[PDB]
């Protein structure tokens, strides 16, 4: 084996002499600068990069990659020995734990207690990432790189590093460094005075003196497309500690550098985990309307309705007499009609959204669920956005009541263990439904065709029947497009809706009077020709205010009401 | 390799017709069904779009008919002459058994998933006999698998999207047991119109009692019952416990690599013919058809033409392939 003293001096030489042609080629010696910041307590963790080491000594890099734990300890001791040379300044007292250390120094006048920094390796660029299936037992103890998806994360917990006790009789203190996942505490004083006199003094543990570190537990899983044919995906446990905590999130793609090790017992076969050293994450109105689903011919005003669904209205909030701004709409489709393309286009387009289907498949439902913590739910995962329901007509009573509760309160409840937990569901709803049998029949009402109950079905601001039928030129055009596809700016739109949705336009009393006259005349025609109700008025308000938000204007105007009126009026024509 | 090369190079006859004729020699008749089953064995091809969407390459087939018309035997034959094939019956299986079930490991003590029938058939075929006797709750499980080739599971601490890419071949019997001539196809068939829209082709089979046909059928059956294997002697009984089959397996196995491509003429033909077919369907009525014709018909035509080109090992999809494909679907949809 190597002489680790010689290796220590080599590591010191690297820290003392290396410059990356750094600070725009001024050769300011990056690690020397870092040691100054560390000495003056400006910074806690230090990521040493193995590509830098490779410039001087590739054999050292190879030495590190196998049995990495030795070199972790070695580099940490080297940094502690060199730190006073880069100090020039006295640091202000800022921590109770360090106030105890200061008192200890004042009274005196192990190193692990004082070592307030963290040292980690950034993997060499030679090492391509392995999949969770290729980290076999020949890699125990070696530095590895892995790629996958996060599934679960715990809260941050305090992990014990060194314990500090005080003695009732002799007034001394004792220390106990911790390394294994468990330990056994001290009881009676080992100091010479107490021992020689057998005076029996007891030891009291001090949470004001002992040292703790931030600790968090995580799980990571294989990508589905990487799994070989006819197999179930696997998972690996990752332990996060120190300044690496709170980076990762559930459902997020990550690449992790770490050491692969076996778990300590308390048989010859043992479980393993990955010790993390670094975590890396992987006019305007007509133009925007024409930008929605250009693959689909016609349906000009339906695209504008979906645009305003994405833009939204305003929450009025007059002292609890609430009117909400979220638009909600529903599409009734004939069998096999083009609605799937439009639906998926809005799903793809929207910056925050989710999709589900009403049949109640083997996966998790519309609401959250429990496993052995709470998780999931399409209604939950779309929150500051829009959620889309497919084949709505096949929903169950549980689904209908869940949608009803979301429409009223925009929140849900699921019982973890009998406790009445409750959970945010702030999103807008988009529904897709199909008639009970065959094509829609114009001789019968929409309730008779689609057969959802009228109470919740009438919640939607707009209802559209997507009916279509053969024609030679249109079918030929469609076939030409599909066969052509088989043979051979969203950023601006997102920024536009980002800036324009800052507006919350009001209405003046003149517009309220105008709306009053228009609404009563509309209801007169509605009963003379009924479906009209207060919901209709609030829908008009929502769509007109949404259009006012689409403009860069601080108030609604006559044209906004007129546009909303023709949109709600003409929607009936789709049913006939 | 040389045998398959010289055989395909001959080009004297339509090879696909010879291979289809030679399928399942014991079973007499049913030409179009044999041709469709051969297309299921060869398969289409996948394609992906720059928006992240993709086109399904595998084919699904359904058979409906009277008693004693050899529906079950065709399923038991495909199961023996295809790689990675699985059997299932409607009354004997559960949705959990079809997808995945939680298991307690006795070696480690841990809880983990175990694959069901449709997962094990990944990149293969699954045969469902007696399909009309399933509870609808199981059909809800089958829906996601047949549409998207994936199955979503949320059990034993795992939330996962498993792979279950497979072709479904299914058989059923009509309502009232014997098919009724005085009722429409949609009345005789017991299934929901939503589910019936997922299969690529649906065939109806009937025991038409013509003496002219009974003559050859009965003769063929009786010839089959007098055979004895050459390795067996005159009076023995067994203990309890045209293309050759070997060449057929090898030719199909090589043909599964070719990945042929569309041509402008075939695309033009399919588009024009689909428009013509749509106009004819618009004129026609539900009293004369099994189901409506839509974009799924174009996908079916493309898959079938691709498979026929694949059988030729011609790198192009040709006019001959498109013409064959449209004739097949025309027979399936527009015959009484
Ligand atoms: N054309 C045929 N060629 C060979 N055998 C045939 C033919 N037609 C019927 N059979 C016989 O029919 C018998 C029953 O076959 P089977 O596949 O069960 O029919 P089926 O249509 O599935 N009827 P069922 O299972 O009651 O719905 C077999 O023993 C075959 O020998
Ligand atoms: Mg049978
Ligand atoms: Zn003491």
């Amino acid at each position: 084996l190597k002489d680790y003293a010689l290796e220590k001096e080599k590591v010191k030489k690297f820290l003392q002499e290396f410059y990356q042609d750094d600070e725009l080629g001024k050769k300011q010696f990056k690690y020397g600068n870092q040691l100054v910041r560390l000495a003056h307590r400006e910074q806690v963790a230090l990521y040493v990069d193995l590509d830098d080491v490779a410039e001087d000594d590739p054999e050292l890099v190879d030495s590190i990659c196998e049995n990495a734990r030795r070199y972790a300890k070695l580099f940490a001791d080297a940094v502690q020995e060199l730190l006073p040379q880069y100090k020039e300044r006295e640091v202000v007292n800022k921590d109770v734990l360090d106030v105890y250390i200061e008192h200890r120094l004042m009274m005196e006048q192990p190193a692990e207690l004082m070592r307030r920094f963290e040292l980690y390796f950034q993997g060499p660029s030679s090492n391509k990432p392995r999949v969770i299936r290729e980290v076999r037992a020949d890699s125990v103890g070696k530095l590895v790189t892995v790629r996958g998806i996060v599934t679960r994360v715990s809260e941050v917990k305090p992990k014990m590093v060194v314990a500090t006790y005080t003695c009732d009789q002799c007034g001394a203190e004792t220390y106990q460094p911790i390394q294994s996942p468990t330990f056994m505490p001290l009881i009676m004083c080992p100091s010479q005075e107490c021992q020689t006199n057998r005076s029996g003094g007891r030891l009291y543990l001090q949470t004001r003196g002992s040292r703790f570190i931030k600790f968090q537990e995580m799980k990571m899983q294989e990508h589905s497309d990487q799994v070989p044919v006819g197999n179930i995906p696997r998972s690996i446990t990752v332990l996060v500690e120190g300044e690496n905590t709170r980076i990762a999130q559930p459902g997020d793609h990550v690449s992790v550098t770490g050491i692969f090790l076996p778990i300590l017992r308390t048989g010859l076969l043992s479980e393993t985990y990955l010790e993390a050293h670094r975590i890396v994450k992987m006019d305007f109105y007509e133009k925007l309307a024409a930008s929605i689903a250009p693959e689909i011919y016609g349906h000009e005003d339906v695209k504008k309705a979906l645009l305003l669904l994405l833009v939204g209205g305003v929450d009025q909030s007059p002292r609890g007499m609430k009117i909400r701004g979220n638009i909600n709409i529903c599409l009734m489709g004939d069998p096999g009609v083009a609605k799937s393309q439009l639906l998926s286009y809005i799903d793809r387009l929207a910056p925050r959204s989710q999709y589900t289907t009403g049949r109640g498949s083997s996966g998790v439902g519309l609401t959250a669920a429990v496993l052995r913590t709470l998780e999931g739910g399409a209604l939950v995962l779309a929150d500051q956005g829009v959620c889309c329901i497919d084949e709505f007509d096949k929903m169950a009573e549980a689904d209908r009541t869940a949608i009803h509760e979301v429409m009223e309160q925009q929140t849900i409840s699921i019982a973890k263990a009998g406790i009445l937990t409750t959970l945010n569901a702030r999103c807008s709803i988009l529904a897709a439904a199909n008639p009970a049998y065959g094509r829609y029949n114009p001789r019968r009402s929409l309730e008779q065709n689609i057969q959802l109950p009228a109470a919740l079905l009438s919640r939607f601001d707009l209802l559209w029947l997507i009916q279509d039928r053969p024609d030679r030129d249109n079918d030929l055009r469609l076939a030409q497009h599909i066969t052509y596809v088989h043979q051979h700016d969203m950023k601006l739109m997102r920024r536009y809706i980002a800036m324009c949705r800052e507006k919350q336009p009001m209405v003046p009393e003149s517009l309220a009077d105008y709306i009053t006259a228009a609404y009563v005349e509309m209801r007169r025609e509605a009963w003379a020709s009924t479906y009209t109700s207060a919901r209709t008025l609030l829908a008009i308000l929502r769509l007109s205010t949404a259009l006012a938000r689409l403009r860069m204007v601080d108030v609604v105007e006559k044209e906004d009401v007129n546009e909303a009126i023709r949109l709600m009026e003409m929607s009936k024509d789709s049913l006939l | 390799i040389a045998k398959i090369k010289k055989f395909s190079k001959t080009r004297s006859k339509d090879i696909f017709d010879q291979l289809a004729k030679s399928l399942a020699p014991s079973i007499h008749g049913h030409d179009y069904v044999k041709k469709a089953i051969l297309c299921l064995l060869l398969g289409g091809v996948e394609r992906d779009l720059e928006n992240g969407s993709h086109i399904r390459g595998d084919i699904n087939i359904l058979l409906i008919g009277d008693p004693s018309v050899a529906k079950s035997q065709l399923l038991r034959y495909v199961l023996c002459t295809a790689p990675r094939a699985i059997p299932t019956t409607g009354r004997g299986s559960s949705g959990v058994g079809l997808t995945a079930a939680v298991t307690t490991d006795q070696e480690t003590g841990e809880r983990r998933l175990e694959a069901g029938a449709m997962v094990l058939a990944d990149r293969g075929v699954v045969c469902i006999d007696e399909f009309d006797k399933m509870s609808d709750m199981d059909r809800t499980a089958i829906h996601e698998v047949m549409e998207q080739g994936r199955v979503t599971i949320a059990k034993a601490g795992i939330h996962a999207r498993l792979n279950a890419r497979c072709s479904v071949l299914a058989a059923a019997n009509p309502v009232y047991g014997r098919y009724d001539q005085y009722k429409t196809p949609m009345e005789n068939i017991g299934l929901q119109d939503s589910l019936l829209s997922r299969f690529d082709l649906l065939f109806i089979m009937l025991d038409q009692m013509d003496p002219e046909q009974d003559r050859e059928i009965s003769d063929h059956v009786l010839r089959m019952h007098r055979y004895r294997a050459p390795g067996e002697q005159d009076g023995d009984a067994m203990p309890l416990g045209m293309v050759s089959a070997a060449f057929m397996k090898k030719y199909i196995h090589v043909a599964k690599i070719i990945k042929p491509v569309l041509t402008q003429e075939s695309a033009t033909y399919i588009a024009e013919e689909y428009s013509r077919l749509r106009s004819q369907d618009s004129m026609s009525s539900d009293t004369a058809r099994t189901s409506p014709v839509t974009a799924r018909t174009l996908e079916t035509l493309i898959r079938l033409a691709t498979a026929h080109a694949k059988a030729r090992m011609s790198k192009t999809v040709d006019l001959q392939d498109a013409e064959e494909a449209v004739e097949l679907v025309q027979y399936a949809y527009f015959k009484k």
